[PDB]
């Protein structure tokens, strides 16, 4: 509407908590005034309690819920207010507001609330699930926070609850937050924590927030409470997870509005107790002074305090609160001097009482001089500037009633439980540096101090005497007699508080801001008292909800934030756009005018002079002035400060600048205004300067980044870098460090000395050893670089950080943080930067960092790598990276020309069956397929086709196959693609083509060896991922079908450059090597994305230049319009927020009407981006534009979905796709997208290989994802991005595809280089050699070291070593460089194999396979895994021992999605029958450890976690068989059979339960109870039953008994016979040949039934001859069985003892099938 | 006529603070760098100074006290008449407004051994038509102590501060000038025997086509104008590959910080 710009300053209550909204004041009956010369006295008598009406008894603790009774340990009854509150606090979750006089017991009611919450999480084990919740206790003062951590921790200890305060550092503190159940903190700290949006935040766990002293709402600090509460309530709706709010308030007017603000039901959770509920009644005296003259008023005040004291001298202790640290002493000395002059010092002290002697002794032993002067007389001072032991001295001596007059500060009021019968508040004026002037004491301070009057069990009344100026009387009277209304100070912080909600994405536009402000306490007060807030009563009646008023306030705040460049505010739409500047303002708690100043004045050329001046201009300091009386002491400081100050002493900025400089130098100032101002300035210096640091670091400004990080460390350490770094060890003596600074040698000069030369250099030798220790304690890092050129303009850098210092957790804590800065030639630009954390657990280990930097020609002389401590001064290592010997790869050749041939008809295939494959789908092939057809289809040359994804390279492979089918009737083509999801897509299309239509055989390899061999035989087209072919083609010497391959097609071969590249490189190298052995060649066809070094791949695979098609990205058949948008926000959640509306704008700009896929980084983001697209649609020129079919057709699809949000978004035209969706849910969404019904689908990054949809427009929303293993963001592999871009390609429907990539600006350059140009790829085989060498030594292809070198010549690695030597750490391409490098690689790989006992080396030349290597190679298991199996196992390892041993295999580093699921598995681990040492989440092996026990005990469910279960089960059988082989080889029988049955357990999902009936389909525990009740415990037992008796025993369906009978017909029923040849003619040390015969009976033609096991299996058996009690495993053979089979076992007789053996027939699949036959064999 | 009655108290107004303030604006002059072109006949060697280290050199200097850097370079492959300046070496030094005090030991580092020494470069408070007699003596004495300084091949670049800018002019010694400077002992502004036939304009060019680099002391920094007592003609020093800190950086004047703390 016609908005108005308001003046916020004119709306502000300038008095803060001193604003008095009430015009009149009525005093309790009996009050009376009294005149006196220069002052008036108001006396208010003590209130009488309500006489226990309402028959309210104190609830005995015994009547409480039994779980809450421990928190009341050592009390008999709750107090009165707890008793009226116990039902609401303990028996309900109602939001509460409790108003009671200070000291009535509100904190105890809060404890009851916390107890309810704790009770929500006790199990039957009695323990508390301490990881399932947090409780925030918000308290106004830090000293109060610490006292509560103490009192709550002690009350809750008996529950195992941890209570703690949030400390200042940020990285160790989140570690603590994880184990803290009750966080005690201030409003501002909780505000700054929940301002940072990072989803792994523990704030999700918060179930209860206590807001103590909520009358702080009236303070200038109150808007923080408003922002917290509003954010919490809006978030409760955002997530529908409830949070309980408890407000604890003094008794003041507008409490009903406070309750509305907290969503308290007045009728259910609002309790108001008046001031008569003060536990100790309070006679109050208000002394209001009329004198205006400073001198006379000061004297009058000292007079009044003396007279009041004398009313209590020797009858009551008197606690006097004053305003300063110095004033405690000045006032105590004044009072006792006035006593000395009037002979009254004796009323305080009885001369004949040991109290006087205690005072004299403790005085004489005291450190404090004022405490000396005062303690003998009984006068004490207490304040923050004293010793902990002196403060505890005065506390213990006052509680002991030794001190009679304690003069103290406000800190004592808040931090210590120290009451006094009498309290005097001496003056209510206080100096506020923020306000720049003397103000009145805060109301919270006043309430707390007078709350300290009356000792709860030693006094029958208390006496509070407040001394103020006369014109303030009404104020304090109101405050202390229920009559000072609580108002909202929100307007005073509205722009700042608004920016925070914009930065969090909670407020995206002015309408959101109006809604948000509707949760403010401001809003309720505006409605209930409009004229207080500048709203006329006519204004209200014309705007009853104050919509227009709130819109105006939001408009004004928005324009302020926009003027200062924190927000971009569109007046027309009302929209808000976040900025980096705004984010920094919010996250560093900086007011918005300050970041405008920083943005305006910061420049990369800034020197320390302008940097100090820029800091001193911050708005936090705007009210600071230069008082005439400080101008002298400031001049003295201005003309000696080490940083020159440009401007005059007349300017506040120069006083602020000098004050910081004095604080760093640790100077003692004399003015009291100057000292308080210095405290205020320096207390915020730290975070203000850290905001500057972050601004300039992210902008890349190297000089200023160094200066500002430095100034942060000087501020925190309180010293300049000029000082000896050694003084950062507080434990060192100042004397010796000053001796060292005086000696003026380089600090590093100390690294070259033994502990003796150190003492000798410093001219005192006693300290050589201690200095040596501290010298090597100082953090210090060694750096080295491996430079790795990618192109002539992009350089990969691998940086090794080697720690070079002794760790000592007393000085280093548990971590040390650094910045890695990569700086250009001139040290003026930060080319790259990142945070580095050296953890104590890794203090001695090298750390490897990798990153990219740009380079150019002519090569610059050098870059620099600085590694700088984030917190230690003078703690840096800089490594010049010189380029004088860098070898650049040659510039890549031109692509192959697209030739503009006539488009090729299907007719060219000259074959009606073949043309039947494509005829219905298109008339012509695309230009690339046209260009390659002649070579692929009409020749046998190995061929390479390189071209963008979406170019149709798969039809090129089909050309090669079709040719094969004409040459060879039974041709074998093997097709390798690097991803399983791709393999399954290709299998479903090539089944249809070549099996359904052409009647050939198409198979997909499962990975099980026995079945894959049969598939390979019977298939003409064999589809496999690389590993499944590696396992098969290793044994090519003994597998004719691997050599009899006509055609080898490899797809997406550019992924050789990526993570799983070595396996792919190796199998391709092997197929070349075989083709050259058998002398009838295997044709190779390679398909790839556009490669810059395509020629090398072609050479490696034997492709002639005439048959290598290296096409460039711009020849994609459907033209690709690719846009890369940079976003200069380095905080991920905020950068994603800023991409949210650009996503929408891109849809409307590039694809208003045609399908759109949005790729987002996480499962969580799919739903949020879907919803946000919908929100943005609804407020736009089109609504529901994404739904293209009517609502009616969509209903059957909605019925089947379990996600309700997915159905809302699907209705509005937007789907999403993520890992957690059921497979058919995903199918529904995919077909809705294919059919055009919905226009947009938001997919997660992880699905980018298994999506069977395509789009006209792809938007990639950010290019990084959070890895939970390493707790860091990781850049999308470039291969993923190319695969995402490839989804923008509809050849039949669109004239073009469009793609928008949205990324951090620091990544824009990289993408432009590696998406618009073809891709350089490299081998990483030299990092994955061991298991392949091991296979080739088992297979006899490598028999010596020469063989390993020749082997290497076959590989892509070897080719790339001559083209790009520096990438592989070569310094030349000469024959001998290559030979020596190959020899080193060979040597170190064979050394590792030998040390692992996988191979042997004889004569240092020849190599041979060993037992372990053979098992590694056969089961395709990492050689380190098999090593660890040998080292971990034992001749008597438990079944659970196996369970863990196999769990720590190297094959299991794959699941980090959720740490909190493992914190829930901390409870899941109690149930699992297996027992081990410790639970440590954040380790993929523990997820495996537990997710297995879940399988064997059929435990629960999940979505993505079940797809995780299935990939663990894809390896368990191999690992178990390897253990069986290791045990059998060593000779240990017991654990061998134990692992043989662990195979049964993993297949059939059951533990060692004797009842094998859990294997039968549709069976339950009651079914087994009934079967065991009738005598049936065996599967053979149920099938022996007469049919009807069984049907009566088990409650049955028809299909259910049919499933049971299917299982019983596939269940093994093997009859066994054993024959010992030469049964009575065998001599010791000779042949025992046992022949065993196995008859299946029934019939067998089906795989193993096992529903809980994902992969299909065939039944396997071990025959094992052994001896029990000896554990002598003798002879074992593994077999597979088809009805009839016979097997021989070999043994050599061990003696002539002539005794017995047991014989075992063990399944690897079924439980209960195991036979045992006993046979004795006498020697001869 | 007031003694005591109209009293006034002296407040120190130290000089280095004003020079520090004005040094913080040195970067402005690097956008206005002028080479004087009064040389003629393209006769001798041609020297190319890369802009990047020229600008760093200006930024680390002082408007009053001279600073100096050693020049190292090479000829382009097939152009022996061009000397490219590849490196500027900053050694421990102090200076006044008329001259610079450098150690006797020339730079010595493995990275430098494939380069040839091309002379030195120094800032100057004001333009001058003639080359300084201080400069002629300094070049001459370095030459007599170090036979690697060929008189036909080593130069002095003066970088003169004009208000608003810098002017660069390049000279070399003549045989007359070498023989005079090496026996000269008068440090004044007009010593006996000095002549304009003692030096000669050489042609100089500023390039953006390649980058130079710095080397700086290994264990200390280069700027001893605040520690002149800890400086010594005989002092030895190593070098490292690194960019120099600016004139008024904290590590050049540590006494200011340690003595303000002890106040
Ligand atoms: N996760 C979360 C939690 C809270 S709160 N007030 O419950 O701690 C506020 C905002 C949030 O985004
Ligand atoms: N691997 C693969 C490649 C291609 S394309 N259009 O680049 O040739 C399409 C589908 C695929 O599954
Ligand atoms: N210029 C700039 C860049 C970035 S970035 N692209 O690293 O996130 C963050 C903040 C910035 O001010
Ligand atoms: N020599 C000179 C040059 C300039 S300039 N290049 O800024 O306009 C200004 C003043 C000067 O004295």
């Amino acid at each position: 509407a016609p908005r108005q710009v308001l003046d916020l300053e004119d709306l502000v209550f300038t008095q803060g908590s001193h604003f008095m909204a009430n015009k009149r004041c009525q005093l309790p009956d009996g009050s009376f005034r009294r005149q006196r010369k220069g002052y008036e006295e108001v006396h208010v008598p003590a209130l009488k309690p309500k006489p226990f009406g309402s028959e309210e008894q104190l609830l005995p603790v015994e009547k409480l819920p039994k779980y809450a009774q421990a928190g009341f340990e050592g009390f008999k009854t709750l107090n009165r207010i707890q008793s009226k509150l116990y039902r609401a606090a303990l028996e309900t979750d109602e939001n509460l507001l409790l108003c009671a006089p200070t000291g009535a017991g509100k904190t105890n009611v809060a404890l009851m609330c916390m107890l309810r919450e704790i009770g929500k999480h006790i199990n039957m084990d009695g323990t508390i699930n301490v990881d399932d919740f947090k409780i925030i206790y918000i308290a106004p003062m830090r000293s109060l926070v610490q006292e509560m951590v103490g009192s709550f921790g002690k009350r809750l200890a008996t529950y195992g609850i941890t209570v703690a305060e949030l400390t200042g550092d940020h990285q160790l503190c989140k570690e603590e937050i994880s184990a803290t159940q009750i966080i005690v903190c201030t409003p501002e700290k909780w505000d700054i924590i929940t301002r940072k949006g990072g989803e792994r935040t523990y704030t999700q766990l918060v179930r209860l927030i206590i807001l103590d002293e909520i009358h702080l709402l009236h303070d200038d600090r109150g808007p923080v409470l408003e922002a917290l509460v509003a954010r919490a309530i809006r978030n409760i709706e955002m997530t529908q997870e409830d949070v309980r709010l408890i407000g604890l308030s003094a008794t003041l007017p507008n409490y009903e509005d406070v309750a509305t603000f907290l969503r308290v039901d007045p009728a259910k959770g609002l309790f108001y107790f008046d001031n008569s509920f003060r536990p100790v009644p309070l006679e109050q005296t208000y002394v209001g002074i009329t004198e205006k003259k400073a001198i006379k008023r000061f004297q009058i005040m000292n007079e009044i305090v003396y007279e009041k004291i004398m009313e209590h001298a020797g009858k009551n202790q008197v606690l006097v609160f004053v305003h300063s640290r110095k004033e405690t002493g000045k006032t105590a000395r004044a009072i006792r001097d006035m006593c000395l002059e009037k002979d009254t010092l004796g009323l305080f002290l009885r001369e004949g009482s040991a109290s006087t002697e205690v005072l004299r002794t403790e005085a004489e032993q005291c450190k404090n001089l004022e405490l000396k002067d005062l303690l003998p007389y009984g006068f004490a001072i207490h304040h923050a500037g004293m010793t902990r032991v002196d403060r505890t001295l005065v506390e213990d001596l006052f509680a002991d009633k030794h001190i009679q007059v304690l003069v103290s500060t406000a800190t004592l009021a808040w931090g210590v439980n120290l009451p006094a019968h009498t309290v005097i508040i001496k003056g209510t004026q206080v100096y506020s540096p923020e306000k720049g002037r003397w103000t009145e004491l805060g109301a919270l301070d006043i309430l707390q101090m007078l709350g300290r009057a009356g000792r709860p069990q030693y006094d029958t009344k208390g006496e509070g005497i407040l001394i103020t100026s006369h014109g303030e009387l009404q104020y304090y009277l109101s405050l202390l007699n229920q009559q000072l209304p609580i108002e909202s100070q929100m307007v005073s912080k509205l722009p700042d508080m608004l920016n925070a909600e914009i930065v969090l994405g909670n407020v995206q536009n002015a309408k959101d801001a109006v809604n948000w402000l509707g949760y403010a306490y401001l809003y309720i007060r505006m409605l209930r008292s409009p004229t207080l807030y500048g709203i006329s009563h006519d204004d209200l009646k014309g705007d009853p909800l104050l919509d227009q008023r709130r819109l105006d306030l939001v408009h004004t705040a928005a324009l302020m934030l926009d003027k200062n460049n924190l927000v971009k505010y569109d007046k027309k739409t009302g929209n808000f756009q976040v900025t980096e500047l705004g984010r920094i303002a919010s996250h560093y708690y900086i007011t918005n005018d300050t970041v405008q100043t920083y943005n305006q004045l910061l420049k990369p050329t800034l020197s320390e002079i302008e940097l100090f001046r820029v800091f001193s201009l911050s708005s936090e300091f705007k009210n600071i002035t230069v008082r005439e009386e400080e101008k002298l002491e400031l001049q003295k400081l201005l003309e000696r400060v080490p940083i020159p100050v440009k401007e005059s002493i007349e300017e506040p900025s120069a006083k602020i600048n000098v004050l910081l400089q004095a604080f760093i130098s640790q100077l003692k100032l004399e003015g009291f205004a100057l000292m308080a101002d210095m405290v205020y300035v320096t207390q915020s210096a730290g975070r203000l300067m850290r905001a500057i640091f972050e601004i300039v670091l992210n902008r890349g400004w190297a000089q200023l980044t160094d200066k500002t990080l430095n100034l942060c460390k000087m501020i925190d350490k309180r010293m300049w870098q000029s000082m000896c770094p050694l003084r950062q060890f507080r434990k060192l003596p100042e004397e010796v460090v000053k001796k060292i600074e005086k000696k003026n040698f380089p600090f590093e000069r100390l690294y070259d000395l033994n502990h003796n030369e150190i003492g000798e250099l410093i001219r005192m030798p006693k300290m050589g050893k201690t200095i040596h220790k501290y010298v090597h304690l100082f953090p210090k890092l060694e750096l080295s670089v491996h430079l790795q050129p990618i192109t002539r303009s992009t350089l990969k850098v691998e940086l090794t950080i080697t720690p070079d210092f002794q760790w000592d957790e007393k000085v280093h804590g548990s971590s040390e943080a650094f910045w890695i800065l990569v700086e250009d030639v001139d040290s003026e630009v930060i080319l790259h930067h990142e945070y580095f954390l050296l953890k104590a657990k890794y203090a001695q280990d090298e750390h490897l960092i990798t990153f990219f930097v740009p380079v150019f020609e002519p090569l610059p002389p050098q870059y620099f790598i600085r590694v700088v401590s984030d917190r230690w001064l003078s703690c840096e290592t800089q490594l010049p990276v010189s380029f004088r010997h860098l070898i650049l790869p040659e510039k890549y050749p031109p692509p192959t020309e697209l030739l503009d041939l006539q488009p090729l008809p299907v007719s060219a295939l000259r074959n009606s069956a073949f043309e039947s494959l494509y005829q219905d789908k298109f008339p012509f092939f695309n230009p690339i397929q046209t260009q390659v057809f002649n070579t692929v289809y009409n020749s046998d040359d190995n061929v390479f086709v390189g071209a963008p994804t979406g170019s149709g390279k798969t039809i090129c492979a089909e050309f090669a196959i079709l040719r094969m089918l004409l040459q060879s009737s039974e041709g074998r083509c093997v097709y390798i693609t690097p991803m399983e999801a791709l393999a399954e897509q290709v299998y479903m299309d090539w089944y249809e083509k070549f099996q359904d239509r052409l009647n050939k055989k198409v198979v997909l390899l499962t990975g099980e060896t026995s079945t894959d061999l049969k598939l390979l035989g019977k298939g003409n087209i064999i589809i496999s991922t690389p590993e499944k072919w590696d396992i098969l083609s290793r044994r090519w010497k003994q597998r004719k079908n691997v050599q009899n391959i006509n055609l080898f097609v490899v797809d997406e071969v550019h992924l050789i450059g990526g993570e799983n590249g070595p396996v792919l490189e190796v199998i391709c190298s092997r197929m070349r090597y075989i083709s050259s052995q058998i002398e009838r060649p295997i044709r190779i066809v390679a398909l790839s994305s556009s490669l810059s070094n395509a020629k090398d791949v072609a050479h490696w695979l034997g492709c002639s230049a005439t048959s290598t098609f290296n096409f460039h990205p711009n020849v994609r058949p459907v033209p690709l319009e690719l846009h890369i948008q940079g976003f200069n926000i380095s905080h991920t959640q905020t950068r994603l927020l800023s991409m949210a509306k650009p996503v929408y704008h891109a849809i409307t700009k590039h694809s208003p009407k045609k399908p759109v896929i949005v790729f987002v980084p996480s499962r969580k983001q799919t739903r949020l981006t879907a919803i946000d697209i919908l929100t943005t649609c609804a407020a736009d020129i089109q609504r529901q534009r994404f739904l293209h079919c009517t609502e009616k057709d969509l209903i059957p699809y909605l019925e089947k979905l379990s996600d309700s949000t997915l159905k809302e978004t699907l209705l509005n035209g937007v789907g999403y796709l993520h890992e957690g969706l059921s497979p058919m849910e995903r199918r529904l969404v995919e077909q809705l997208f294919s059919s055009g019904a919905i226009q947009v689908v938001v997919a997660s990054r992880s699905l980018c290989w298994g999506m069977n949809v395509a789009a006209h427009l792809v938007i990639i929303m950010d290019t990084q994802y959070y890895n939970g293993k390493i707790h860091a963001y990781v850049d999308y592999p470039i291969y993923d991005v190319l695969q995402m871009v490839g989804h923008a390609n509809r050849p039949l429907q669109d004239d073009e595809g469009r793609c928008v990539i949205m990324c951090q600006g620091s990544k824009k350059d990289f993408f432009k280089k590696f998406l618009y140009e073809p891709l350089p790829v490299e081998s990483h085989l030299d990092h994955c050699m061991h298991d392949h060498f091991n296979a080739e030594i088992v297979t006899k292809t490598i028999e010596n070291k020469q063989d390993a070198v020749d082997y290497l010549t076959w590989t892509f690695l070897y080719r790339r070593m001559t083209q790009n030597p520096n990438y592989y750490n070569l310094q030349g391409i000469s024959h001998r460089h290559l030979s020596d490098h190959l020899s080193e690689l060979v040597e170190q790989t064979l050394s590792d194999l030998e040390q692992s006992k996988c191979i042997s080396i004889e004569d240092e030349m020849d190599v041979a396979p060993l037992n372990l290597g053979m098992i590694a190679a056969y089961y395709y298991i990492n050689y380190t895994t098999i090593e660890l199996f040998s080292m971990s196992l034992n001749a008597k390892t438990k079944v659970r021992g196996l369970i863990e041993i196999i769990s720590n295999a190297a094959e299991y580093e794959n699941i980090p999605i959720r740490h909190h699921e493992d914190n829930l598995l901390r409870q899941l681990a109690q149930k699992v029958p297996h027992k081990l040492n410790n639970p440590k989440f954040n380790d993929p092996h523990v997820k495996t450890n537990l997710l297995l026990q879940a399988h064997l005990s059929r435990m629960q469910l999940s979505a993505e976690l079940q797809s995780d279960t299935e990939e663990i089960l894809s390896k368990a059988i191999r690992l178990i068989q390897a253990c069986v082989d290791v045990l059998s080889s060593n000779g240990w029988l017991s654990p061998a059979l134990a692992a043989m049955e662990l195979a049964q357990m993993v297949t059939q999902a059951m533990w060692s339960k004797d009842s094998y009936l859990k294997q039968l389909p549709h069976f339950t525990s009651e079914h087994i109870k009934r079967c065991t009740d009738k005598g049936v415990e065996s599967v053979f037992d149920i099938m022996e039953m007469e049919d009807e008796e069984r049907n009566a025993l088990l409650q049955l369906t028809d299909s259910q008994i049919a499933d049971v009978a299917r299982f019983c017909n596939r269940y093994p029923n093997i009859e066994l016979s054993y024959e010992v040849v030469d049964k009575d003619s065998i001599r010791s040390g000779g042949p025992v040949v046992v022949l065993v015969q196995l008859e299946r009976e029934e019939e067998v033609t089906g795989p193993v039934i096992a529903p809980l096991f994902p992969q299909k299996r065939e039944e396997g058996w071990w025959v094992v001859i052994g001896d029990a009690k000896s554990n002598s495993l003798i002879s074992i053979k593994r077999l597979t069985l088809q009805q009839k089979a016979k097997v021989k076992l070999d043994f050599v007789a061990p003696a002539t003892g002539a005794h017995n053996y047991t014989l075992y027939f063990m399944s690897d699949a079924y439980m209960g099938c195991d036979q045992e036959y006993k046979f004795s064999v006498d020697v001869k | 006529g007031p003694l005591g009655s109209m009293t006034q108290t002296f407040s120190s107004k130290t000089e280095w603070r004003v020079r520090a303030i004005s040094a913080a604006n040195l970067h402005l002059r690097t956008n206005h760098i002028y080479v004087s072109s009064d040389d003629i006949k393209e006769t001798g060697y041609t020297y190319i100074l890369p802009k990047n280290v020229l600008k760093k050199f200006i930024c680390i200097s002082d408007l009053r006290a001279q600073i100096a850097g050693y020049l190292y370079g090479v000829s382009p492959p097939d152009n022996p008449q061009v000397k490219e300046i590849r490196c500027i070496v900053m050694v421990p030094q102090w200076g006044t407004h008329q001259t610079v005090h450098l150690p006797g030991q020339l730079p010595q580092h493995e990275y430098l051994k494939e380069m040839e020494p091309l002379g030195w470069i120094h800032t100057q408070p004001n333009e001058s038509p003639q080359l300084s007699p201080q400069d002629v003596t300094t070049h001459a004495k370095i030459m007599a102590d170090n036979p690697s300084w060929d008189g036909e091949k080593t130069i002095i670049i003066t970088c003169s501060f004009t208000p608003g800018s810098c002017t660069l002019t390049a000279y070399k010694l003549t045989p007359s000038g070498y023989e005079w400077g090496r026996q000269n002992t008068d440090k004044g502004n007009n010593p006996k025997g000095y002549l304009p036939s003692h030096y000669e304009r050489v042609q100089m060019l500023l390039s953006d086509r390649f980058l130079g680099f710095f080397m700086v002391p290994a264990q200390s920094s280069w700027n001893y104008n605040f520690m002149g007592v800890r400086h010594d003609p005989n002092m030895k020093y190593e070098l490292q590959l690194a960019n120099p800190k600016e004139f008024y950086h904290e590590v050049h004047r540590p006494s200011h910080f340690l003595n303000f703390a002890l106040l």
